[PDB]
């Protein structure tokens, strides 16, 4: 009676047979933008349809020497669909996010994986150079990884010198592959401002990281995928203007 | 008592009045469903 | 909630199917197995206080947050001594402040001024605040040491130190140390990007000093700030930092050469 | 809020399993698992955890605590443990006879993979520092060991070698004391 | 070198200050009636007594130490640095800070700390350098930098040890150095002139102690010994000098034989023996020996 | 809601994934002695903490040859720590106990393990002579094994001549290793007087046989313990004098 | 009872059964004979006040509690001047205060700085108070002096001198200087036991000094500390020390030589 | 008067009101049967 | 100091010269028999 679930967003379902109950981030549903906290003038644009379903991602091959995957959410699909569509044509944006991380194998396989968000996600440079000409900075592609993702170098300093022990304050939500098979977590809107641009500023960044390394015997199957869908609740939308790429 | 401001502004004054709002289960028990004390988490 | 917690008498139980010990993980969430629903305890009041451990009473230490240098030589002097408002320059406030996501506070600067062998001449001196857009004064008996529409203090060295209450500021509802974005629009290179991380809602102005005076004074000061903070709330709280600091505002570390969490043990099966 | 402990802080370790707990077959019929101290402002595992930067930033804690344990292992691997807390006194116990008489929970590979061991607060006086020992055994905790109660029994073609995950948080009764300085950082250079 | 004693015991010499840098006289311990210590009631020796005014250690102290001037300030006696007074295998005294330590390895605390039970403690996980200090501690480590936070001096170390109470464990913040070699059983010796000492030397010896010392050196002409301490009082435990070529044994030393101060061989693959009881145990021996190429 | 279960006994707590309900035995519980059943005068003494909580034996490897083995439960915690002190300073006892067999293994072993409780369970010699002086008797160890435990020579005939078919008379659990992996017995003071010596005699012993040998295919883990825990609950004691060895 | 007590008149008695002048003193009581049932006294009304023999008037005063030098020399100077915190060093006030087993009260610590041939130039000090667990500072310029969750006060030579108010802060619930037992476990020697009577909940940390300045200060400084007990409860009270003291922090005295707790008289029928 | 404190804490504050409580039956008569002022303390 | 762990009873010599030292009924059973050792000694009481 809870380790099923159907969830239905628009023209999306996705349904599970082996899930824990789903996480709800700081304890706040996405809600709308209330007047009070408003600062913006031109009436805001609500699709409700088309911008609020499951936009599911590529698939990535987890092998032994993995280290791990992160994303940036209002940067994943912002080029993909009617939400990215509506995204490069206005300035303001603010929405909530539903997540699911799939992962199944057999009853042989063993592994964990660590699913999380991190608000203001900040990729840090990796160097022994003090002098402002060499110092190290990621590059685009580093920092804003896109639809595909980026992978880390250093996963258990979550590649931003912060220990990954302590990520568990974080919303978070473990795969154990002897328990469940997929992991959900529900996101509201966290920013210090009312609206923002969703092409210069990231509000947080999914991390999936295998802490328990993917174990099996010489005779099973050996193509294990993680596959990520993305729901934006509660999006709005305000300055409408020409259309930018990035 | 506590040091009140002499000042027109409010920002000027010392440390107010304390707040023992903890609310601890918003970090905790981010869940949906109430997992009772006495039963299993998964059925 | 003025103390901590009392425990109830508890007992033994033989009995199938309640299982308090057995709190699945993969839920993200904490255990909520107490003492009552396992080893037989007593009756004890706690009278044990919260206050001291409240975000309030933590972050009102002052700290050091900067360190001005004014030469004021003869014939390759400056006079004045301009000094960029960030606390992120010491590590020590530094760590303990960005444990956090966003904040919003009141500071109490605090400035001290001593001499470079150690003394105090009554000698004045003249502290200003240019706020961002003000024109910074360039010259010991500049233009801009007016202080007409500027806020500034004028105190001598024998003096105690001065203190002043700064409010929140930020032309955005909270401060925050991690900004995962761009200030500006087009296209970003690959090689060098010196515009990530860049914190757009919290340059806070330049701090000035100089000294009240005609001709010069041969003598090297050095005044130190202290920032005190109050009326402080905080969201989204972050873990806590554990490599060693490279930069002035860039979160970096060495990809060689980690430091680890923890030290090290002889064995795993040993305590010792 | 539990984070992980690090248990396998030893050498020989990189940073990902230096947070894991291997277990596997014994041939002997019982045997000693990982251990560890209690105090959480002592150097050791309880550094890697947030509450032990937390009691790093203050000198003096009471209250309980709570270690939880997690298997990450395969679905048909089955087991039990014993995981045991031991107050002061003499040193870390030698074989299970002599560990399983202070508070222990006997712990089993169910469909629920999580124990919680929680470590009662049997201190003698109302504050303990958080400062390690030579003169200063007065405030010490006592020993968190966990030993192998039955086995760890696996089918054939199935790997027989998993990993526990420790992870470590606070009790309702859980308070601090004087704040100072943390000694995570004395160095740092000129930014 | 002239202490071949961890606390200084046997220390002969002529340094009649307490520092030869911004020191104090010393008095006489012969003018000393007003303490109990002075060569009225210890005549012929006891520690070294005579009509000087040196820095002798006859309490059994961690240093040696003179009678020095009270100048109305409480303290009636200083310790004395004697610069040439480390046994070889005391690296110094050093400071310790902080969160980088000056020896990167494993720590051990303990009620009773003596300096051999931590270089055990450093020897058996194959470490280089040991280390305690404010008398529970036992720092190991690799590292070839341990200097890093500046040296101190020998005076300010003088903090007594838990299990043993004339053996100098360190300071407050002050970390003491000692190499592993010191007091074990047995090593492939191939230095130019190296020292030797017992197993369990700042200790008392255990009971059953067997061990070889293997002396190797790359064509040298001959080999050159001396005994600067040796202090045996049983009959049953011995020193043997040995051979390696066609096992045949040089020498017999007991603890009813007098050894000679030096002597010589024309060989270069010394062995040394040495069976312990299990009756008696008083002290060990220091062999120093010296290659000529 | 009955597969699991969490036991807690002073300052220990079993918990557990896969188990039965708990067997009661006789339908009694371990209750203080009252006042109408007993005979000394001097006030016993009631530690209930110290002397009441799970102490966890040694574990014995299973393997494919084994025969079984059995305890003598007020001899098996007599040397170790408040409860065995307790118990050889007084003359007289008197306590309940909770058992708690461990057994764990993958889904791919099978075996089944018979966990029961026998009062009185006396030890019979083994050998065909009839005269008194060459009579075979077991020794102080077979009679009381200890903290260790003994094994059986023929526990087809429960090694006293009673078989083992009938031995379900008894209080009994099964550990069949495709159903549970632990089984729990809760036993009262089973005697004909009210208080007894805790040294000089046994009251009744635990038995653990496999009936159903353990098999495996070859790859999997070879090494299956028995895991015991017992639990004295309700301990009185009286008659305080000097501490006894044996 | 704010005074001392009043006599009622009193008379002779002539009668049998009645005798208040035969305290038996094998009972271990003190004999409760008054002078109503004694001598002829009269009606005299006490006001003679009982107000200035509490405990809180006893131990309401300062004395002098430590000594701390700080030479601050130029070659094999040290800069800081660290004095762990303890009573015991001072013969008077430890006299006073050892005549009770468990005290607990709090502190009003003033500190005297004064310059070795006695001047008062316009110096700033820096005080420090490191808690037990807190690292020491090394150095005059050491990381330990910022002071960021650390209580410190700055105070000048010719400024008054400073005065703070200290907490009761033991972790037991009253302060004890007799502590019969040890503070580990183990074995104990017998020939030299430096570990009996160490008070384990008495350490409060270390008190810290030095010089704000930059390069060094040619002066000899010598800080006294004057520690003022208030709001004081004292438990069983313990027999005044008669033997002159001879260590710091273990209560010995010499076998020899013992000091006869009166001083001799001529002949003992005499009283002058 | 009395010099009432001005801070948050309350040990920072002079002496209080005074307690005149003696009892000094604890120390001079510490037994169990009240001996009479006026009578043999043994028969 | 081995026995006065049992049942004992400080005894003066006053001005009453009589103690009567009381032997509790410490048995296990209900009844003893009055017989002497051997295989017997399950029955016996104690020593005073
Ligand atoms: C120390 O002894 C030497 C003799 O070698 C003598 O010249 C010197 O004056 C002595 N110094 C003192 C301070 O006694
Ligand atoms: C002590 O010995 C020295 C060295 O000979 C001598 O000069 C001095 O007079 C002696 N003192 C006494 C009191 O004999
Ligand atoms: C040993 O030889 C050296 C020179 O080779 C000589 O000086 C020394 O006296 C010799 N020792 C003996 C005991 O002959």
């Amino acid at each position: 009676s809870d380790r099923v679930a159907q969830l239905t967003v628009g023209n999306s379902s996705i349904t599970t047979q082996e899930a824990a109950n789903i996480v709800l981030a700081y304890g706040e549903w996405p809600e709308y933008c209330p007047d009070t906290d408003a600062t913006a003038v031109d009436k805001p644009t609500r699709p409700d349809v088309s911008v609020n379903r499951f936009y599911t991602l590529d698939s990535k091959m987890w092998q032994e020497n993995s280290t791990g995957w992160y994303w940036k959410f209002p940067d994943v699909l912002n080029k993909t669909g009617v939400f990215g569509q509506n995204a490069q044509f206005h300035y303001l944006y603010r929405s909530g996010f539903c997540l699911h991380v799939q992962c199944n194998a057999s009853k042989f396989h063993q592994g964990a994986l660590l699913v999380a968000v991190i608000p203001e996600f900040v990729i840090a440079g990796r160097g022994s150079n003090t002098k402002p000409n060499e110092a190290p900075h990621p590059g685009f592609t580093t920092t804003f990884p896109g639809t595909t993702g980026a992978t880390f170098h250093d996963p258990y300093v979550l590649d931003s010198g912060v220990p990954l022990s302590q990520a568990l304050i974080y919303p978070h939500q473990w795969i154990n592959l002897r328990t469940n098979n997929c992991a959900t977590v529900i996101v509201p809107y966290i920013n210090a401002v009312p609206f923002d641009s969703a092409i210069n500023h990231s509000n947080f960044g999914l991390i999936v990281i295998p802490v328990s390394p993917l174990k099996y015997s010489s005779g099973a199957t050996t193509a294990i995928p993680i596959t990520i869908t993305i729901a934006p609740l509660n999006s709005e939308f305000g300055g409408l203007r020409q259309a930018v790429s990035q | 008592f506590t040091n009140i401001n002499y000042y027109k502004d409010s920002y000027a004054a010392s440390a107010t009045r304390q707040d023992f709002t903890q609310d601890p289960k918003k970090f905790t028990q981010p869940v949906l469903d109430s997992i009772r004390e006495l039963s299993a988490p998964l059925n | 909630a003025e103390s901590a917690a009392n425990t109830t008498p508890s007992s033994h139980r033989l009995e199938t199917g309640r299982v308090p010990a057995l709190q699945a993980a993969e839920t993200g969430a904490t255990s909520n197995a107490t003492d009552e629903n396992m080893i037989e305890t007593r009756c004890v009041v706690n009278r044990n206080g919260v206050l001291e451990t409240t975000i309030n009473h933590f972050f009102s230490r002052s700290g050091l947050v900067g360190v001005v240098n004014l030469t004021d030589g003869g014939t390759d002097t400056t006079g004045y001594a301009t000094w960029d408002i960030d606390i992120m320059g010491f590590v020590q406030l530094r760590r303990k402040c960005e444990m956090f996501t966003y904040m919003r506070f009141n500071a109490e600067f605090t400035f001290v001024t001593t001499t470079k062998n150690g003394e105090a001449r009554p000698y004045m001196l003249q502290y200003m605040y240019v706020p961002p857009g003000a024109p910074k004064p360039t010259g010991r008996d500049a233009f801009q040491w007016q202080t007409a529409t500027n806020p500034s203090v004028f105190v001598k060295l024998t003096d105690p130190p001065a203190q002043v209450s700064v409010p929140f500021m930020s032309p955005a509802s909270a401060y925050q140390w991690f900004y995962d974005g761009y200030p500006t629009f087009g296209q970003h290179p690959e090689t060098s990007n010196t515009t990530y991380g860049l914190c757009p809602n919290n340059m806070m102005g330049t701090f000035a000093v100089r000294v009240v005076s005609r001709e010069a004074s041969q003598l090297k000061l050095q005044t130190r700030v202290y920032m005190k903070l109050k009326h402080v709330r905080a969201w989204v709280p972050r873990p806590i930092r554990s490599q060693p600091y490279l930069l002035k505002n860039f979160p970096n570390y060495d990809s060689s050469k980690i430091t680890n969490s923890a030290r090290d043990r002889s064995s795993i099966k040993q305590a010792n | 809020v539990e984070t992980i402990l690090e248990v396998n802080n030893t050498t020989e370790a990189t940073g990902l399993t230096r947070l894991l707990i291997p277990v596997s077959s014994q041939n002997k019929a019982d045997e000693l698992c990982a251990a560890f101290m209690v105090d959480p402002g002592r150097i050791g595992p309880w550094q890697s955890t947030l509450v032990g930067q937390i009691c790093r930033y203050y000198t003096q804690w009471s209250g309980s605590l709570k270690v939880t344990f997690m298997f990450t292992g395969s679905f048909m691997a089955t087991g039990k443990m014993l995981v045991a807390y031991s107050p002061p006194g003499s040193a870390q116990p030698a074989n299970r006879e002599t560990a399983m008489l202070g508070t222990h929970v006997i712990w089993d590979f169910g469909l629920q993979s999580s124990v919680s061991l929680v470590i009662p607060w049997i201190s003698n006086t109302h504050f303990r520092t958080a400062k390690t020992g030579g003169n200063y055994d007065y405030y010490t905790a006592g020993v968190v060991t966990l030993w192998y109660q039955t086995n760890y029994v696996v089918p054939p073609e199935t790997p027989g070698e998993a990993y526990i995950i420790a992870m470590g948080a606070a009790q309702d009764n859980f308070t601090l004391k004087i704040c100072k300085d943390t000694d995570e950082v004395t160095q740092q250079a000129v930014l | 070198p002239e202490c071949f004693t961890a606390n200084g015991a046997d220390y002969r010499g002529t340094q009649n200050w307490t520092a030869l840098q911004g020191g104090k006289p010393c008095l006489f311990w012969n003018e000393t009636f007003q303490h109990p210590y002075n060569t009225l009631k210890y005549p012929n020796g006891e520690g070294g007594l005579g009509e000087h005014n040196y820095c002798r250690n006859p309490d059994g102290d961690v240093s040696p130490w003179c009678y020095v001037a009270e100048h109305e300030d409480g303290v009636y006696w200083k310790y004395c640095e004697i610069p040439a007074c480390q046994m070889p295998g005391n690296l110094g005294c050093y400071k310790d800070h902080g969160n980088p330590p000056p020896l990167t390895g494993t720590s051990k605390t303990s009620n009773k700390l003596t300096i051999q039970t931590c270089i055990s403690f450093c020897r058996s996980q194959r470490f280089k350098f040991a280390g305690m200090e404010s008398g529970y501690a036992c720092f190991c480590g690799n590292n070839p930098d341990y200097w890093k936070y500046g040296e101190a001096a020998s005076t300010e170390c003088n903090s007594v040890c838990f299990g043993d109470h004339t053996q100098p464990c360190g300071g407050d913040g002050r970390i003491i150095l000692f190499d592993t070699l010191v007091g074990a059983c047995g090593g492939n010796y191939s230095a130019m002139s190296s020292v030797v000492y017992s197993p369990d030397f700042p200790d008392t010896y255990a009971t059953g102690r067997v061990c070889y010392w293997t002396i190797r050196v790359p064509g040298a002409s001959h080999i050159h010994f001396s005994f600067p301490l040796f202090d045996i009082r049983d009959s049953a435990d011995m020193v043997e000098l040995l051979d390696g070529y066609t096992h045949r044994v040089l020498a017999r030393f007991h603890g009813r034989s007098r050894p000679p101060l030096s002597f010589n061989v024309s060989l270069d693959f010394v062995i040394l023996y040495f069976f312990s009881d299990r009756i008696n145990q008083a002290q060990g021996f220091a062999v120093l020996y010296q290659a000529v190429k």
